[PDB]
C-alpha cells in the first residue's frame, strides 16, 4: 500500500504489560502492525503475556521491527493470516511502510526489484585488505 | 565532528556507551583512524616518542628527588649490609596510631616506605655519595624532559615535519644507531666509570669541578698512545679493597680478573669499563656497515635478494623482504618486542647469575624483586610480538609481494608447524605431569624411595665445561691442562673458578631431579604459548572455518553461531588464550627461582631438593609456608609494616577473582539485565527526570574478554608481589 | 618548610586534579555537533 | 550499519530470505542459476547482525555475507 | 577468614603424605588440578579448538589417519556443561578432602 | 635505488654480488683465500702457543691478522661465484 | 639534606615541563 | 661416580630410610594381636619393604645426598637399565597400538558403511589387525618404500593461505 494509517483501528484487548515501548518511542521511533482476523481467539504477545486479538481488524504498537516481525511470524506459523503490515511512526506523526513493500511476500519473486549490493564474483576473490589500506574504503 | 571520537565517524554516531569505551581503547590505533595519511601517521608517531622518552625522565628524575628528598641515602653509604634503603615518605590521613608507629623504620622518624627496586646500590656504585648528586641529577632529567617535550612540539610544526622518505632511510639510521646510540653511548659509559665511579670506589672525590684536572690514571694517555695499553691493566684492586675507601686499593682502569669483589660480592669495576669499551669498539665498527652518502656500505635491499639458495631449497630466498618490513610497521615493532623481551629476560638472568651493583646479593628483596620484574616484562614482550606479527598478516602481508618468499613458505606448512607444536606440547605436558603425580603418589604411600628422579646430567655437564667441580665429570675448564683451561688460564680463569666453585655466589647452582621437572615444565609452557600466538598469526588470514578471516579485521567478535560455532576465532582471541599461559609459565619460572634462592639463601637447599620432586611438597613447604609473615601483616592483636602487604595481597586476589566474571559470564545475560534497569529508571518517580544523554547497554564481548584478562593479569600481578617482597621481607632469608 | 608541602600537594593534586578533570573530560564527552 | 553482500555462487533457495528476523533480505530475478533467483538486501539500515542468513545458506562458504560494521539504535536492537 | 580458616586448617591436609590420610591429600591436589582445568573450557571459544583441529587432521590425513566420522570441537553449549561439571567437580572434592582429613585428624 | 641481485632462476650469483671487488678474477681471489686463511691460522695459533697475557704478551699485529680467518672464508666464496662467472 | 630553594627551583621546572607537555599534547590534539 | 653420587648399596642415607620405614611399621605392629590377618598384613609390609630395599641395593641404583635412587636418563651402557630399555619396550608397544589403529581404518574407509564399522566395532577383523600389528617396524617400512604410508600433499585439504 502507501504511508497511511487509520488511526481508529481497534487494538487487542490486553490487560497491560511491562514489555510496552519505553520513553524513546514517542521521542525518535515506533513501529505498528495491522492484520485482518476472521475469530476472536488469543495470542502470545512479543512483550511477554496473552492477548486476545478481535475480530475484524487489529493495530498494534511495538518499539522495534523485530518485534513487529516476531509477532508477523506467529500469525503466519500459526492460525493462518498472511495480509499483515508493518509501519514505522515518527514522532512527528509521519508514517512509512516497511513490511510487505511490493505488495508480495519477500521470499516470493516479484518483478520490478532491483538487486542490491551483489557481488559478480565469488566469496574468496575479495581484495587483500592492504590494497585498501589509507583509502577509507574496504574489501566488501 | 565535536564528538569524542574525533578519529572514527563510526563511533561518533553510535548512541549508547560503546561510543566511550571504544574511543578510549582505539587511541593509539593510527592506521585506521578517519583521513589518515602514512605521513602524517608517521609524524605523529615520532612526537608519541618523544612524549613517552620524556615520560621515562620524568619517572626516572622523580625516584631520584624522593631518594634525595625523603630518602636515608647517608645513612646507608655509611652502611648498606644493615641499613635499609628508603623509597619515599608516606603521607596519609587513613592512618591510626598504631600504622605511624608501624611504618616509621630506618633511621628516619616518620612513616616510609622501604625501597625493593634496588637504586641505591645502582647510584652507590656509579659515584653517588650524596643527596646533593641525587638532587642535580634530578633536576638534568627535569630538563632531559622538558628538551624532548619541546622537540616533540616542534616536530609537528609544518617546516620541521620531516618526509616519508626520512623515515625510511633504513641504511642511514641504523648506520647512526649502531654507531651513536650504542658505542658512543657505551664509550661514555666506560669514561664515567674511570673518571668518577672507579675513583669514587678508591676513595677519591671526582666530580665536575675537579674531573678535568684529575688524571684517572696516573701515567695519562701515554700508555693508550704509545701502544703500552698493559699499562692500565697493572696493579689492580687487591682482594682487601673495602668499597668507598682506600686500604689496598689499585691504580688500574681497565682489567679483566673476572669474578667477583670479594667484599661487595659484585663484578669489579675496572671489568665493567673494560667491557663497556670492547662493546663501544665492536658497535662503531659494526654501525660502519651501511652505504648513506660515500659510496662504501652495502644496500639492505641487495643482500635480502640476493640470499637465495641454490636450488629452490627457501623458495625465492629472501626477495621482497625489504618491501615488505619498510613498508609495515607491525613486522618492525613485532623485531623489535620480540629482541626487546629476549634482552630483558637475559638481563633478568644475568643480574642474579652475575650480580654487578655493590651489597646486593645480600638484600634478597632487590634481587627478588628484580628478577620477578624483568621475567614478567619479558613475558609481555615476547606475547606482544607475537600480536604484532599476526597484525602485520591481517592487514600489512602483500601476498604477490611475497610470491615464493621465506614469508610465504611459512604460510605454505603452517600445518605441519602447529601440529608439531601440538605434539611436543602434549608430550611434555604428559610426561612432566605423570612423573609429577608419580612422585605424589609414591610420598603420599610412605615410598619415598620409589620416586622417578632423573639427574640432569646434560645441565650439571655444562657447570663442568665451565669449570665447576663437583660433580666430578672433569671436562674442558673443571679439568686442569686442558686446552680451554690452558689457553685463559693467565687472563680470566683464576678469578672465574674462584668465583664458581664457592658457595656463596648464585653462579650455576647445584641442581638436582626437582630442577630436571621443573625445566621441562618450564619448556612445557614455552612451548604451549608459541603453540597459541603461532596459530593465531598463522591463521590470521583464515582457516577451514573461516577462509575469509583477513576481511573481518584482526579482531571480531565471531562469525555466528552458524557451522557448529565460531567463538574466539580472530587472532586477537587466540592473543587473550595465550595471555594466560604466558602468566602461567612466568608464575613457573618466578616460583622456581624463588623457592630455591629462598632455600640456597637460608642455607637449608636440601629442603628444596627433597620436597620439589612433587606438588604436595610445593604447596606445603613454600606456598603454605612462606605465607605466615604475610598473612599476618594484620590480625586480631595488632599489625606491623606487612600490613600493606597482606591488604595488597587480598587486593590481587579479589581482582583475580572478579576478572572471572568477565570471562566466564557473557553478553546476554547482561544485556537483558540492563534493559531491565533501563526500565526501572525510566519508570520511578522523582528520578526519571535525570536522563542520560548515551544509552546504557553491556559491554561487547571483545571488550568484555579485554576487561577480564586486564582483570586477571592485574590480580596476578597484585598477589605476587606482596607475596615475593614479604615472604623475603619476612624471613631476612 | 619541606614539612608542609606533602600535606598541601598531595592532597591538591590526588582528590582536587582528577575530579576536575573528571568534570572536563565529562562535558568534552558529551558535547555535540 | 552492517553491510550486507550477495556473491555470484547463489543458488535461489530463499532460505536466507526465510531466515531473516528483520525484512532485510528479498529476492530479485537473475539468470545465473536454475532457479533464475538471486537474493539481494536493500534494506541493509535494518540489519541487526544476528548472521541467522549465513546460518541458513547451503551454498559451501555461505553467499551471503554479513560484516559487522557501524552501531546504531536499529543494529543494536535498542527497545529504549 | 583466610588466615585462621583456610590456612590453619589446610595443615591437616597438607601434612597427610605417609599416613591413613594420604588419600585426602591426594585427592587434595587432584581436585585443584580438575577445578583449574575446568577454566580451560569457561574461558575459551569453539573456533579457536576447531582451527587446532583442523590442524591436527591435516596431519592424520597426511598419514592416512583420518576418521570417517570426522572429529569436531565440542559445542558451544557442551563446552560451558562441561567447563562447569569440572567447575562443581573440583570445588566439591577440594571441600571434601580438606574437610574430612581436617575434622578427622582433630 | 639498487641492483638486480636476484639470482633465485640460476645455478650461481651474478658477478654484481661482489660489490667493489665484482671485477676480481677467480685465481687472485684463491691464492689470496688461501694466504689469509693460513695468515690468520698462525696469528690465533700464536694465542695458544703461546699463552696470552695479561697486557705482557698481546701482540697487536697478530690480532689484526686473526681477522683474516674470516675474511678467507669470504675470499673462496667469492673465488666460487667468480669461477662460475667465468672471470 | 636538600633545602626549600632547590625544592621550589625543581617544582618551577617540573611546572615547565607540564606547560610544554599541555602543548604538545594539544599540538597531537583532539 | 656420575654427578658427585654413590651407590645405594653403600649410602648410609638409604639404609637409615631403609631403618625408618620399617620402624614406623614395626611402631604400628605392637597395637595387634598375633595372628590376626592385620598383624600379618602388617608384617608382609615389613618383608615387602625389606625386599624392595634390598632390590635398590642390588639393580646399582645411584643415590644422591637425599637418599633417593636417581635415574640417569644419559644413554650410558651400565644404565641401561634404566630410561633405555624401557625407551626401546614403549616405542615397541605404542608403535604396535598406532599400526593396529591405522590398518583396522583402513579395513573400516574399504568397506560400505565407514562410519558404522567405527562406532561398532568388526571385532574379528579388529583382532585380526590387532595381533598382526607385532611386525609394525616391518610393515610399516615396506609401505613407506611402496609409497602407500604417506599421501602426497597435494591430496590432503588444506586452509587458504
Ligand atoms: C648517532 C645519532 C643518533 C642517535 C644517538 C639517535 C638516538 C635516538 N633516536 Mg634516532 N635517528 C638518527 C640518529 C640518531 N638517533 C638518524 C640519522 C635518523 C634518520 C635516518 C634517526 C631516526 C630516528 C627515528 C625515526 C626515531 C629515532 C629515535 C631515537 C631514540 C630511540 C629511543 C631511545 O631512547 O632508545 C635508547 C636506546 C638505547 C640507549 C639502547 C637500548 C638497547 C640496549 C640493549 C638496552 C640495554 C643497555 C643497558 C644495559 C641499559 C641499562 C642502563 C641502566 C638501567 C643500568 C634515540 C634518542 C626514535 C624516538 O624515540 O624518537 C624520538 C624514533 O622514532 N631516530
Ligand atoms: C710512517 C708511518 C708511521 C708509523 C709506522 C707510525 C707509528 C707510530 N705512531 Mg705515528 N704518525 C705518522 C706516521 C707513522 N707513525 C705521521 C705521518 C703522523 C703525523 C705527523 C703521526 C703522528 C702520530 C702521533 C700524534 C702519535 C703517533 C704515535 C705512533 C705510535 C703508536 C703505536 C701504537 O700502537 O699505536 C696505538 C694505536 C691506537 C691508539 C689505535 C690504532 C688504530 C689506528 C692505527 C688509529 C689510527 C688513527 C685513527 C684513524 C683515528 C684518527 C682520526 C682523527 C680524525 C681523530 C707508533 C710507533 C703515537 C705515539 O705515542 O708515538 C710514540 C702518537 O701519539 N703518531
Ligand atoms: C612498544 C610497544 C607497543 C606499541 C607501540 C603498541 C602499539 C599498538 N598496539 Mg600493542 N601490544 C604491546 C605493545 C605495544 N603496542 C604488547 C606488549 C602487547 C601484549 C600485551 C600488545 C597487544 C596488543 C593487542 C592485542 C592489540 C594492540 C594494538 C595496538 C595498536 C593500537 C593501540 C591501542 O588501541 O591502544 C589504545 C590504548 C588502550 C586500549 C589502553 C588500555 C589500557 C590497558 C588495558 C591497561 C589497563 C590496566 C590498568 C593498568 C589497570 C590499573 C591497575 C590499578 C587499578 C592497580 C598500536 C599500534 C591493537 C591494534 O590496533 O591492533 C590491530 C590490538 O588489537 N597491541
Ligand atoms: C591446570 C589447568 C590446565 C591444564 C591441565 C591444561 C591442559 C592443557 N591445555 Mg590448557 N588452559 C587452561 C588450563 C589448563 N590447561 C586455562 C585456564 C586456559 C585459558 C583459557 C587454557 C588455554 C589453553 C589453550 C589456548 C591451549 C591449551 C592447551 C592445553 C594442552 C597442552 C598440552 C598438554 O599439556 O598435554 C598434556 C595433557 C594434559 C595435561 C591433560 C590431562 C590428561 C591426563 C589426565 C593426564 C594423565 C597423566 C598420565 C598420562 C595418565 C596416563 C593415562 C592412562 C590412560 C594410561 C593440555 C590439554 C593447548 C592444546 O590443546 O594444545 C595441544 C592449547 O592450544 N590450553
Ligand atoms: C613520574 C614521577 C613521579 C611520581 C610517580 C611521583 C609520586 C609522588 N610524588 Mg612527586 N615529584 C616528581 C615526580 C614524581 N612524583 C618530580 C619530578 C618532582 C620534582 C618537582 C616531585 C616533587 C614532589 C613533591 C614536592 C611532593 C611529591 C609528592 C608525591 C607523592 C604524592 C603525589 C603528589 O602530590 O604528587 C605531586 C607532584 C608534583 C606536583 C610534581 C609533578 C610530578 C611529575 C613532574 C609529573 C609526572 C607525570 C607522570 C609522567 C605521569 C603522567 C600521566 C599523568 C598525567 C596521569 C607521590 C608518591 C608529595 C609527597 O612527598 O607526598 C608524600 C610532595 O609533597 N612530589
Ligand atoms: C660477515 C659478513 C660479511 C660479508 C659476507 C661481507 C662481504 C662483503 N663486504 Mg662487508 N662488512 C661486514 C661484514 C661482511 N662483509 C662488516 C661487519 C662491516 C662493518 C665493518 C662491513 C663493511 C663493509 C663496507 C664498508 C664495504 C663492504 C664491502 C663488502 C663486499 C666486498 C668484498 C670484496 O670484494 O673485498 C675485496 C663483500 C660482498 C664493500 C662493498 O662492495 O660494498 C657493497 C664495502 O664498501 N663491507
Ligand atoms: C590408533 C589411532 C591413532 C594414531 C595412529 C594416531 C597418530 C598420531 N596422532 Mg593421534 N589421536 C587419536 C588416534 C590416533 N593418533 C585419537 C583417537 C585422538 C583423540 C583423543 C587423537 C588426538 C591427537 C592429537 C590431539 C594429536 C595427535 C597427534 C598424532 C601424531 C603424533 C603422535 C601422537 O601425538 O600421539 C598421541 C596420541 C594421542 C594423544 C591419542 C591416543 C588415543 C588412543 C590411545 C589411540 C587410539 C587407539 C584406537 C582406539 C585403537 C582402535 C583400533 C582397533 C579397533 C584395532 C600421530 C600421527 C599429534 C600431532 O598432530 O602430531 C603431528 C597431536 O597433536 N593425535
Ligand atoms: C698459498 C696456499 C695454497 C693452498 C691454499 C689455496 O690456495 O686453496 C684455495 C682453495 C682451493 C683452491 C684452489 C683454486 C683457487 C680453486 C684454484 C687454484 O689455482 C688457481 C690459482 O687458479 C688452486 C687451488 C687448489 O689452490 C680453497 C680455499 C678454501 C678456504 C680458504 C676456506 C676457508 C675457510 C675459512 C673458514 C671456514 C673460517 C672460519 C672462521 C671462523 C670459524 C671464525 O672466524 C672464528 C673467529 O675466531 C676467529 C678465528 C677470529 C675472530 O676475530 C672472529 C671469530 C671469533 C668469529
Ligand atoms: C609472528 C611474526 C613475527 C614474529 C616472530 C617472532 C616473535 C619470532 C621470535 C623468534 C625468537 C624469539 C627467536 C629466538 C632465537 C634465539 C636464538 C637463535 C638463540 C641463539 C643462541 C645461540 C646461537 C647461542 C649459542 C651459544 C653460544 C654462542 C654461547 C655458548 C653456548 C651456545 C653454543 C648455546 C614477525 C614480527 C617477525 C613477522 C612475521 C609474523
Ligand atoms: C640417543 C638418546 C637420546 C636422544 C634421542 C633423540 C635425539 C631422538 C630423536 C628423534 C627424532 C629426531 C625423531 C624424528 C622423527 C621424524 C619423523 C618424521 C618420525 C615419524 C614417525 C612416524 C611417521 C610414525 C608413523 C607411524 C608408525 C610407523 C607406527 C605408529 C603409527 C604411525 C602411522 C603414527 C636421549 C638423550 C633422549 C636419551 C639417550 C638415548
Ligand atoms: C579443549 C576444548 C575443546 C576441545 C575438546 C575436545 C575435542 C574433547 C575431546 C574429548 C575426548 C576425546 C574424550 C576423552 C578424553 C581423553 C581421550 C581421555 C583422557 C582420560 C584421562 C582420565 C586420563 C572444545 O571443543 C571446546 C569447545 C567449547 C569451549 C571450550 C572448549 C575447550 O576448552
Ligand atoms: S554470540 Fe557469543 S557464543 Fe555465539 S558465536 Fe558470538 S561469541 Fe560465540
Ligand atoms: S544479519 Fe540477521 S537481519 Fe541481517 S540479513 Fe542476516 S539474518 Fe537478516
Amino acid at each position: 500500500t502507501s504511508d497511511v494509517l487509520n488511526l481508529q483501528i481497534p487494538t487487542p484487548t490486553f490487560g497491560g504489560s511491562t514489555g510496552g515501548w519505553l520513553r524513546a518511542a514517542e521521542i525518535e521511533e515506533k513501529y505498528a502492525i495491522t492484520w485482518t482476523s476472521k475469530k476472536e481467539q488469543i495470542f502470545e504477545m512479543p512483550t511477554s503475556g496473552a492477548a486476545i486479538m478481535q475480530k475484524g481488524e487489529n493495530l498494534l504498537y511495538l518499539a522495534k521491527k523485530e518485534q513487529c516481525l516476531a509477532l508477523s511470524t506467529q500469525l503466519r506459523t500459526l492460525f493462518k493470516i498472511s495480509d499483515y503490515k508493518i509501519y514505522r511512526i515518527f514522532p512527528n506523526s509521519e508514517v512509512q511502510y516497511l513490511h510487505p513493500k511490493d505488495g508480495v511476500f519477500p521470499e516470493k519473486l516479484n518483478e520490478g526489484r532491483i538487486g542490491v549490493g551483489n557481488v559478480g564474483y565469488s566469496i574468496g576473490k575479495n581484495p587483500n585488505p592492504v590494497n585498501v589500506k589509507f583509502t577509507g574504503k574496504n574489501t566488501f | 565532528a565535536t564528538k569524542f571520537p574525533k578519529f572514527s565517524q563510526a563511533l561518533a554516531q553510535d548512541p549508547a556507551t560503546r561510543r566511550i569505551w571504544y574511543g578510549i581503547a582505539t587511541a593509539h590505533d593510527l592506521e585506521s583512524h578517519d583521513g589518515m595519511t602514512e605521513e602524517n601517521l608517521y609524524q605523529k608517531i615520532f612526537a608519541s616518542h618523544f612524549g613517552h622518552l620524556a615520560i621515562i625522565f620524568l619517572w626516572t628524575s622523580g625516584n631520584l628527588f624522593h631518594v634525595a628528598w625523603q630518602g636515608n641515602f647517608q645513612q646507608w653509604v655509611l652502611n648498606p649490609l644493615k641499613v635499609k634503603p628508603i623509597a619515599h615518605a608516606i603521607w596519609d590521613p587513613h592512618f591510626g596510631q598504631s600504622a605511624i608507629k608501624a611504618f616509621t623504620r630506618g633511621g628516619v622518624s616518620y612513616p616510609v616506605n622501604i625501597a625493593t627496586s634496588g637504586v641505591y646500590h645502582w647510584w652507590y656504585t656509579v659515584g653517588m655519595r650524596t643527596n646533593e648528586d641525587l638532587y642535580f641529577g634530578a633536576l638534568g632529567l627535569l630538563v632531559l624532559s622538558t628538551t624532548l617535550l619541546f622537540a616533540g612540539w616542534l616536530h609537528l610544526q609544518p617546516k620541521f615535519r620531516p618526509g616519508i622518505a626520512w623515515f625510511k632511510n633504513n641504511e642511514s639510521r641504523l648506520n647512526h644507531h649502531l654507531s651513536g646510540l650504542f658505542g658512543v653511548s657505551s664509550l661514555a659509559w666506560s669514561g664515567h666509570l674511570i673518571h668518577v665511579a672507579i675513583p669514587e670506589s678508591r676513595g677519591q672525590h671526582i666530580r665536575w669541578n675537579n674531573f678535568t684536572s684529575t688524571l684517572p690514571h696516573p701515567e695519562g694517555l701515554t700508555p693508550f698512545f704509545t701502544g703500552n695499553w698493559g699499562l692500565y691493566a697493572e696493579n689492580p684492586d687487591t682482594a682487601q679493597h673495602i668499597f668507598g675507601t682506600s686500604e689496598g686499593a689499585g691504580t688500574a682502569i681497565l682489567t679483566f680478573l673476572g669474578g667477583f669483589h670479594p667484599q661487595t660480592q659484585s663484578m669489579w669495576l675496572t671489568d665493567i669499563a673494560h667491557h663497556h669499551l670492547a662493546i663501544a669498539v665492536v658497535f662503531i665498527f659494526a654501525g660502519h656497515m651501511y652505504r648513506t652518502n660515500w659510496g662504501i656500505g652495502h644496500s639492505m635491499k641487495e643482500i635480502l635478494d640476493a640470499h637465495v639458495p641454490p636450488k629452490g631449497r627457501l623458495g625465492a630466498g629472501h626477495r621482497g623482504l625489504f618491501e615488505t618490513i619498510t613498508d609495515s610497521l607491525h613486522m618492525q615493532l613485532g623485531l623489535a618486542l620480540a629482541s626487546l623481551g629476549v634482552a630483558t629476560s637475559l638481563v633478568a638472568q644475568h643480574m642474579y647469575a652475575l650480580p654487578s651493583y655493590a651489597f646486593m646479593a645480600k638484600d634478597y628483596v632487590t634481587q627478588a624483586a628484580l628478577y620477578t620484574h624483568h621475567q614478567y616484562i619479558a613475558g609481555f614482550l615476547m606475547v606482544g610480538a607475537f600480536a604484532h606479527g599476526a597484525i602485520f598478516f591481517v592487514r600489512d602481508y602483500d601476498p604477490e609481494v611475497n610470491k615464493d618468499n621465506v614469508l610465504a613458505r611459512m604460510l605454505q606448512h603452517k600445518e605441519a608447524i602447529i601440529s608439531h607444536l601440538s605434539w611436543v606440547s602434549l608430550f611434555l605436558g604428559f610426561h612432566t605431569l605423570g612423573l609429577y603425580i608419580h612422585n605424589d603418589v609414591c610420598v603420599a604411600f610412605g615410598t619415598p624411595e620409589k620416586q622417578i628422579l632423573f639427574e640432569p646430567v646434560f645441565a650439571q655437564f655444562i657447570q663442568a665445561a665451565s669449570g665447576k667441580a663437583l660433580y666430578g665429570f672433569d671436562v674442558l675448564l673443571s679439568s686442569s691442562t686442558s686446552a680451554a683451561s690452558v689457553a685463559s688460564s693467565k687472563i680470566w680463569l683464576p678469578g672465574w673458578m674462584e668465583a664458581i666453585n664457592s658457595g656463596k655466589n648464585s653462579l650455576f647452582l647445584t641442581i638436582g631431579p626437582g630442577d630436571f621437572l621443573v625445566h621441562h615444565a618450564i619448556a612445557l609452557g614455552l612451548h604451549t604459548t608459541t603453540l597459541i600466538l603461532v596459530k593465531g598469526a598463522l591463521d590470521a588470514r583464515g582457516s577451514k572455518l573461516m577462509p575469509d578471516k583477513k576481511d573481518f579485521g584482526y579482531s571480531f567478535p565471531c562469525d555466528g553461531p552458524g557451522r557448529g560455532g565460531t567463538c574466539d576465532i580472530s587472532a586477537w582471541d587466540a592473543f587473550y588464550l595465550a595471555m594466560f599461559w604466558m602468566l602461567n609459565t612466568i608464575s613457573w619460572v618466578t616460583f622456581y627461582w624463588h623457592w630455591k634462592h629462598l632455600t640456597v639463601w637460608g642455607g637449608n637447599a636440601a629442603a628444596f631438593n627433597e620436597s620439589s620432586t612433587y606438588i604436595m611438597g610445593w604447596l606445603r613447604d613454600y606456598l603454605w609456608l612462606n605465607s605466615s609473615p604475610l598473612i599476618n601483616g594484620y590480625n586480631a592483636f595488632g599489625m606491623n609494616a606487612q600490613a600493606v602487604w597482606a591488604w595488597m595481597f587480598l587486593f590481587g586476589h579479589l581482582i583475580w577473582a572478579t576478572g572471572f566474571m568477565f570471562l566466564i559470564s557473557w553478553r546476554g545475560y547482561w544485556q537483558e539485565l540492563i534493559e531491565t534497569l533501563v526500565w526501572a529508571h525510566e519508570r520511578t518517580p522523582i528520578a526519571n527526570l535525570v536522563k542520560w544523554r548515551d544509552k546504557p547497554v553491556a559491554l561487547s564481548i571483545v571488550q568484555a574478554r579485554l576487561v577480564g584478562l586486564a582483570h586477571f593479569t592485574v590480580g596476578f600481578i597484585f598477589t605476587f608481589a606482596p607475596f615475593v617482597i614479604a615472604s623475603t621481607t619476612g624471613k631476612f632469608a | 618548610s619541606a614539612s608542609f608541602l606533602p600535606s598541601i600537594l598531595t592532597p591538591v593534586v590526588t582528590l582536587v586534579f582528577p575530579g576536575l578533570m573528571f568534570a572536563l573530560f565529562f562535558v568534552l564527552i558529551e558535547q555535540e555537533e | 550499519s552492517h553491510s550486507v553482500r550477495v556473491y555470484d555462487t547463489c543458488i535461489g533457495c530463499t532460505q536466507c530470505v526465510r531466515a531473516c528476523p528483520c525484512d532485510v533480505l528479498e529476492m530479485v530475478p537473475w539468470d545465473g542459476c536454475k532457479a533464475g533467483q538471486i537474493a539481494s538486501a536493500p534494506r541493509a539500515e535494518d540489519c541487526i547482525g544476528c548472521k541467522r542468513c549465513e546460518t541458513a545458506c547451503p551454498t559451501d562458504f555461505l553467499s551471503v555475507r554479513v560484516y559487522l560494521g557501524s552501531e546504531t539504535t536499529r543494529s543494536l536492537g535498542l527497545t529504549y | 577468614w583466610l588466615r585462621d580458616f583456610l590456612w590453619s586448617q589446610a595443615s591437616q591436609v597438607i601434612q597427610s603424605y605417609g599416613s591413613a590420610l594420604s588419600a585426602y591429600g591426594i585427592i587434595f591436589l587432584g581436585a585443584h588440578f580438575i577445578w583449574a582445568f575446568s577454566l580451560m573450557f569457561l574461558f575459551s571459544g569453539r573456533g579457536y579448538w576447531q582451527e587446532l583441529i583442523e590442524s591436527v587432521v591435516w596431519a592424520h590425513n597426511k598419514l592416512k589417519l583420518a576418521p570417517a566420522i570426522q572429529p569436531r570441537a565440542l559445542s558451544i553449549t557442551q563446552g560451558r556443561a562441561v567447563g562447569l561439571a569440572h567447575y562443581l567437580l573440583g570445588g566439591i572434592g577440594t571441600t571434601w578432602s580438606f574437610f574430612l582429613a581436617r575434622i578427622i585428624s582433630v | 635505488e639498487a641492483a638486480d641481485t636476484w639470482w633465485g632462476d640460476k645455478d650461481y650469483p651474478p658477478s654484481i654480488v661482489l660489490g667493489i671487488g665484482k671485477d676480481v678474477p677467480s685465481s687472485i681471489f684463491g691464492v689470496t683465500s688461501g694466504l689469509a686463511f693460513a695468515i690468520g691460522v698462525y696469528c690465533v695459533a700464536q694465542s695458544n702457543l703461546v699463552n696470552i697475557l695479561s697486557g705482557s704478551t698481546v701482540n697487536g699485529f697478530y690480532v689484526a691478522g686473526a681477522l683474516l680467518v674470516p675474511y678467507s672464508w669470504g675470499l673462496h666464496v667469492a673465488a666460487w661465484i667468480q669461477k662460475q662467472n667465468g672471470k | 639534606m636538600i633545602t626549600d630553594s632547590q625544592i621550589f627551583f625543581a617544582l618551577c621546572i617540573a611546572l615547565t615541563a607540564a606547560v610544554l607537555a599541555i602543548g604538545l599534547g594539544r599540538q597531537l590534539y583532539v | 661416580d656420575v654427578s658427585g653420587l654413590t651407590p645405594c648399596k653403600d649410602s648410609a642415607v638409604f639404609k637409615k630410610r631403609l631403618d625408618g620405614s620399617v620402624k614406623k611399621l614395626q611402631a604400628r605392629l605392637a597395637n595387634y594381636t598375633e595372628g590376626t590377618p592385620a598383624y600379618l598384613a602388617l608384617e608382609q609390609q615389613i618383608d615387602q619393604t625389606k625386599a624392595r630395599f634390598a632390590k635398590y641395593g642390588d639393580k646399582g641404583l645411584l643415590c644422591g645426598a637425599d637418599g633417593l635412587p636417581h635415574l640417569i636418563a644419559d644413554g650410558r651402557p651400565d644404565h641401561a637399565g634404566e630410561f633405555v630399555i624401557p625407551a626401546f619396550g614403549f616405542l615397541y608397544i605404542a608403535g604396535w597400538i598406532g599400526w593396529a589403529g591405522r590398518s583396522y581404518l583402513q579395513f573400516s574407509k574399504k568397506t560400505d558403511k565407514p562410519n558404522e564399522n567405527e562406532i561398532i566395532i568388526n571385532v574379528p577383523v579388529a583382532l585380526g589387525m590387532m595381533s598382526g600389528a607385532f611386525l609394525w617396524p616391518l610393515a610399516a617400512w615396506k609401505e613407506l618404500i611402496n609409497g602407500q604410508l604417506l599421501v602426497p600433499g597435494d591430496e590432503v585439504t588444506v586452509s587458504p593461505r
